[PDB]
């Protein structure tokens, strides 16, 4: 029908914005993990004095 | 409008 | 062409499904993590007790 293909074109408005989205947001978790692992190498070089120290 | 993100783009935040 | 505008949403359609694998794998990936920060924290707390 000429309605089953008005509406599929507005999914396709949707997907634009869903891929814009998820792009932005994997982009985000790498400034988070990259954040993350500053701690972790602090915590790492950390315990590794307390075992100099044993 | 549903993928998720991070809590923050700080560490923790806790 | 028209053809050529319903390739790019077969594409968009292609990164879309790649955005969410990813998407996912990342958070499986942000719970390891943090049993993993929560593990150091752990050892550190053990350490310290000597």
């Amino acid at each position: 029908a000429m309605g089953s293909f008005n509406s599929s074109i507005n999914n396709i408005h949707e997907m634009e914005i869903q891929l814009k989205d998820a792009l932005e947001k994997n982009q985000q978790w790498l400034v988070y993990d990259q954040q993350r692992e500053v701690y972790v190498k602090g915590l790492l070089a950390k315990i590794f004095e307390l075992e100099k120290k044993t | 409008d549903l993928a998720v993100g991070p809590p923050s783009l700080n560490y923790p935040g806790y």
